[PDB]
RNA sequence: CCCCGGAGGACCACCAGUGGCGAAAGCGGGCGGCCAGAACGCGCCCGACGGUGAGGGGCGAAAGCCGGGGGAGCAAAGGGGAUUAGAUACCCCUGUAGUCCCGGCCGUAAACGAUGCGGGCUAGCUGUCGGUCGGGCUUAGGGCCCGGCCGGUGGCGAAGGGAAACC
RNA sequence: CUCCGCGAGUGGUCGGGGUGUUUACUGGGCUUAAAGCGCCCGUAGCCGGCCCGGCAAGUCGCUCCUGAAAUCCCCGGGCUCAA
């Protein structure tokens, strides 16, 4: 994947269920769990916008 | 200055301090005070200045296109247009906009002719577009130079990079396209799945 | 540059149209693209009091078809320059 | 049918129906979906009339195989 | 299964009454539940509970002035009005003027972090400056609302007065008792009926 | 048509993954064999005799019963196809529309859809000269080739 | 007519890693695609991949990681060397620690750093990044 | 103008639709005969026999040409009546090839979706056509309604693409 | 008059390459900008399903006999360095 490359910058906060990054002058939507309210969910613009699923990894709730 | 948008009042209270957070935490700025708090250092450019006119029944309304490029020449830019009936408010107007749309820009090497690891150049291999301008943005080995065009140079060097290969495709003659592709591309260097 | 995604008419996966002739013309077009105006028709309207119900004087209507090419559908009216928002408006066309 | 790149495992839709004859009593195994006239064994009266789909039956379906 | 209301009050009020158009997303999710020889959707009521229950942990854990409950539709006018009321939120009925999440030199310039529509597909714009600003998004959908840019959807028939003036009890109810002003035994002060609008 | 075709369906039978014997049968693998070699000798080709099978005697499938295939079946038990079923089959409609066309010299649907049928006739002729199931001198003429209409 | 599943799957697997899918299911399938598919998982690419027995030859079910940023099969099947793997590194990879080529050699499938490692050449097959 | 009769040539009104069939050109009254090509359903047969295709072919509107028949309506050319500065046009009356049929030639068109043919993958919503399956009803019918699949045919529109219109 | 570029050179016209992703293998385009033959059948060619066994022709690895010298790249040395 990668080999020891050091890339630089603030790094972006990762999407949770597809590693889109919530990349600059793009708004995703970080918020808790609906279910439990433990873990993070984060939905960048893409997936908020194709309605692609999210899971808690502790929880079973399957959210918009 | 009155910190207007709840961003602005945290970044005058001094709970962010440092640019980095908000392009971390994912947050809009939406207001140029922030960025001119938050980056002191940051230089802005006229990157090109065009004659823009409407024809009316009395004659051509000219108004200044002004193209204008901000970067703290550490890993962050921004450019920003600005439409205007005198030249100084239209480059007050492109500032703005630039100080707005500046983003991070990721850097490194990655180039088979370097080893270093510093953030000389790209850290690989990024495109952007604007219209029809499609400029490749290629790491290279340290001490090369900006392989670029001259507005391009402007705007890697104001996003802090050193080397790099570029290829282009379209009329880069247009110069605002010119200039958006090339800051498109570098903001595509964080749409990479690392 | 192409107007209208039509081609000017709803004509179909076909390769030739039957195609009629137009009326107050002849210049015309296909089964599709041109105008079928129809119109309820009667001969004598309001004489229903002085007729009808006097003497026995049975009359009849006679829904009527008009067909027109694209000149004539502008000339009387049945057919504006819409704008171009307006253009995909699905109104029917006075009957 | 569906595509195979879609379905998993693609299966028949059709099955094996047994019939017994409403005029002798034999019983006999057919196609759901004949496409023929299917007669009885023994006695030779139809069973079974195709159409476009399903056959339609004229003899008792005993069990569905 | 043990529920937020009384069954009886649920098919009273008729919740899980769909329209008849198709919707694959929500067939996928498990929302419809059952349809009908005259192609009228249902949805599962249980489904619904479970949703308004996880919803109304959803908007306990935010502070009630930073959520906005807006609609359009004038049927959810009232029940929105008495939930917004008893929940402590800013509320919208009507026009959702545009720039009022994006334009920070209007008047009427809110800042929230939560944003609850009554209905997405009539509700569009209020949906779009939330997707432009990142702001979570509620949404009561059914067979016709786009899922579009909605963080989170309770499929309910968002139509008639009676469906929503019970949803929005129920949920102003689960609310109040999640944030603790009412142990899980009591109800409000006004009953359903006094939600629905006029 | 062969090409730029209007439709393409999909329309085939879905066979099981890996067919079986049925536990249902009451048919041995001998007896399957004996009920082929009658259909053959009454005459029908091997997609009718596989469809009567199916039907009235609820064989379904030759292969997993028996090993083989109904062809092979046939070639074993003394029946030999002059030509094989398909390009006979395509031989035989080659003929009957020469001679719709023979009284009918202006339907050019007619020889178009020759036209297609003989393409077909000379793809399965190469086909099978190369796997050396027909002999290698033959040729499609279709006024020596009226025997088997 | 369909002409080489190597390539069917990898594109397969692009326009569902663009969708952002979980689950990229793979049919028709060769032992190459399931070698393929078998450098890419060990090199985290691909994740886990369950076989199906469908009577039509089998598919394969493969897990996607939202690790792909650009996969496509090399085509023609280049005969490269050890020598020349470098230059098609250049060519079709980004970046000198990121990416690998897959190559088909006389040992079997593997990616170009293991080839460099045997000091061997063969036949380019795809590129992942 | 009306009625009573006869003869002749063309076309197939409404139903009728971005409806259907066809490779394209193209095909619209009914009945019958002879063919062709698809879609759908199938635990039927063969077992890769496939794609595309230079060169080489065959089909190919209208007008036109060669020979024969026919000729109702329309009608290039032409004649006349008007209009105009002029009017060898546009309007009116008339009118011949031609338009129709048979055999052949021509081989062209804004012959257009200005979009070569084959195959795979990639949100959906909605009208309609054919087949088929599940349920409900029944003008008890080859019927109607809802839902699924397959295959066409339109509209809007994810992702993506584009100089943009837009796909 | 004064300044600028190169300098024992500096200019003019030609031809080649760059320019040029305007020949496109890398690497272009063909709805409307130039560009899909009016449509179809098919020869050569090019491109072609899955599994198993044999070969080892292409392919890959090593090695040998070679591919004159000069030329080209690297290294050391000798002309005062340089050439
Ligand atoms: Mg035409
Ligand atoms: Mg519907
Ligand atoms: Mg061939
Ligand atoms: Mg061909
Ligand atoms: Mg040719
Ligand atoms: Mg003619
Ligand atoms: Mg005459
Ligand atoms: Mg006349
Ligand atoms: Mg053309
Ligand atoms: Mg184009
Ligand atoms: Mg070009
Ligand atoms: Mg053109
Ligand atoms: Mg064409
Ligand atoms: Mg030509
Ligand atoms: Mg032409
Ligand atoms: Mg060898
Ligand atoms: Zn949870
Ligand atoms: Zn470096
Ligand atoms: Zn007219
Ligand atoms: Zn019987």
């Amino acid at each position: 994947s990668i080999r020891g490359a050091r890339i630089y910058g603030p790094s972006p906060p990762a999407d949770s269920t597809t590693n889109w990054p919530l990349a600059p002058l793009e708004r995703g939507v970080v918020f808790a769990c609906p279910n439990c309210g433990k873990t993070t969910i984060v939905r960048s613009a893409r997936a908020r916008k194709l309605g692609v699923p999210y899971r808690c990894p502790e929880c079973g709730f399957v959210g918009p | 200055w009155e910190p207007k948008t709840a961003l602005g009042r945290m970044v005058k209270e001094g709970k962010i301090r440092t640019i980095d957070e908000i392009f971390a935490n994912n947050l809009l700025i939406k207001e140029p005070e922030i960025v001119d708090i938050l980056l002191p250092g940051l230089k802005q450019e006229l990157l090109n200045l065009n004659l823009v006119q409407r024809q009316t029944h009395a004659g051509e309304r000219n108004q200044f296109q002004a193209v204008v490029a901000v970067g703290n020449e550490d890993g962050y830019v921004g450019v920003g247009i600005g439409k205007s009936r005198q030249v100084r408010q239209a480059i007050e107007k492109a500032t703005r906009e630039a100080k707005l749309n500046i983003t991070p820009v990721r850097r490194g090497c990655g180039s088979w002719k370097c080893s270093c690891d510093e953030p000389h150049s790209v850290p690989f291999v990024v495109s952007g577009k604007s219209g029809s301008v499609e400029v490749t943005l290629i790491p290279a080995p340290k001490g090369v130079g900006l392989v670029a065009g001259d507005v391009a140079k402007v705007v890697l060097r104001l996003a802090g990079i050193k080397d790099v290969w570029t290829k282009t495709r379209g009329d880069t003659r247009t110069t605002l396209n010119f200039a958006l592709a090339v800051f498109n591309a570098l903001r595509n260097t964080y749409y990479f799945k690392l | 540059p192409k107007k209208r995604k039509n081609r000017g008419r709803k004509k179909g996966d076909k390769g030739r149209e039957p195609y009629v002739y137009c009326d107050n013309c002849g210049k015309v077009v296909p089964r599709s693209k041109a105008i079928r105006l129809t119109v309820p028709y009667s001969p004598v309207p309001p004489d229903l009091a002085r007729e009808l119900e006097k003497q026995g004087a049975i009359i009849s209507r006679y829904l009527v078809t008009k067909t027109y090419c694209i000149n004539c559908a502008v000339f009387f009216g049945i057919i504006k320059v819409r704008p171009r928002e307006e253009r995909k408006k699905r109104v029917p066309l006075q009957q | 049918p569906q595509r195979f790149s879609r379905v998993l495992i693609p299966q028949p839709r059709s099955r094996f129906v047994r019939l017994r004859c409403p005029d002798c009593g034999n019983e006999q195994v057919t196609f759901s979906h004949a496409a023929m006239v299917v007669r009885c064994l023994v006695c030779g009266r139809v069973l079974a009339q195709p159409t476009g789909g399903k056959a339609i039956f004229a003899g008792h379906v005993v069990k569905v195989l | 299964y043990e529920y937020l209301v009384p069954l009886e009050k649920y098919l009273s009020a008729g919740v899980r009454l769909g329209t008849r158009l198709s919707n694959k997303y929500l067939e996928e999710r498990g929302f419809i539940y059952a349809v009908r020889p005259d192609g009228l959707r249902i949805f599962d009521i249980k489904k619904i509970d479970e949703r308004l229950r996880i919803a109304a942990k959803l908007i306990a854990r935010y502070p009630p002035d930073r959520v906005l409950v807006h609609t359009t539709r004038p049927y959810g006018f009232k029940p929105v009005q008495m939930f917004c009321k008893f929940v402590g939120c800013k509320a919208l009925t009507g026009r959702f003027i545009p720039g009022m999440l994006t334009n920070p030199n209007l008047s009427n310039y809110l800042e929230v972090d939560l944003l609850f529509v009554v209905d997405p597909r009539l509700d569009s714009q209020a949906v779009a400056e939330a997707a432009k600003m990142g702001i979570p998004v509620v949404a009561l959908v059914d067979t016709d609302t786009p899922h579009q840019y909605i963080d989170f959807m309770i499929p309910c028939n968002n139509k008639g007065r009676k469906s929503l003036a019970l949803i929005f009890w129920v949920l102003a109810r689960q609310v109040l008792r999640e944030r603790g002003e009412l142990k899980p035994d009591q109800d409000l002060p006004v009953p359903p009926e006094e939600f629905e609008t006029r | 048509p062969h090409r730029s075709r209007h439709k393409k369906g999909r329309s085939s039978s879905v066979r099981p993954p890996h067919p079986t014997v049925p536990t249902w049968i009451q048919y041995t693998p001998e007896e399957v064999e004996q009920l082929a070699v009658e259909l053959a000798r009454r005459g029908f080709p091997p997609s009718q005799i596989g469809i009567i099978l199916r039907d009235q005697y609820g064989i379904p499938l030759v292969k997993p019963i028996t090993g083989k295939k109904l062809t092979k079946i046939l070639e074993e038990h003394g029946i030999k196809q002059e030509l094989p079923e398909d390009l006979l089959n395509l031989i035989r409609r080659a003929l009957r529309i020469r001679k719709h066309l023979e009284e009918h010299p202006k339907d050019m649907a007619s020889r178009r859809g020759l036209q297609l049928v003989e393409s077909k006739i000379h793809r399965l002729i190469k086909y099978y000269k190369r796997v050396g199931k027909i002999p290698q001198d033959f040729v499609y003429n279709p006024e020596a080739l009226s025997h088997l209409a | 007519v369909m002409l080489d599943l190597l390539s069917n799957a990898l594109t397969a697997i692009k326009n569902a890693e663009a969708m952002g899918k979980r689950q990229v299911v793979i049919w028709p399938v060769n032992k190459l695609i399931y070698y393929t598919l078998r450098v890419l998982q060990r090199y985290g690419y691909v994740g886990e991949i369950e076989y199906i027995d469908d009577g039509r030859g089998g598919k394969y079910v493969v897990q996607l990681l939202g690790k792909i940023n650009d996969i496509g099969a090399i085509r023609p099947r280049f005969p490269v060397k050890y020598r020349e793997i470098v230059e098609w590194e250049q060519k079709y990879l980004p970046a000198r620690q990121i990416g690998i080529l897959v190559i088909s050699t006389s040992q079997g499938v593997m990616s170009h750093l293991e080839a460099k490692e045997k000091k061997i050449g063969g036949v380019l097959l795809a590129y992942v990044y």
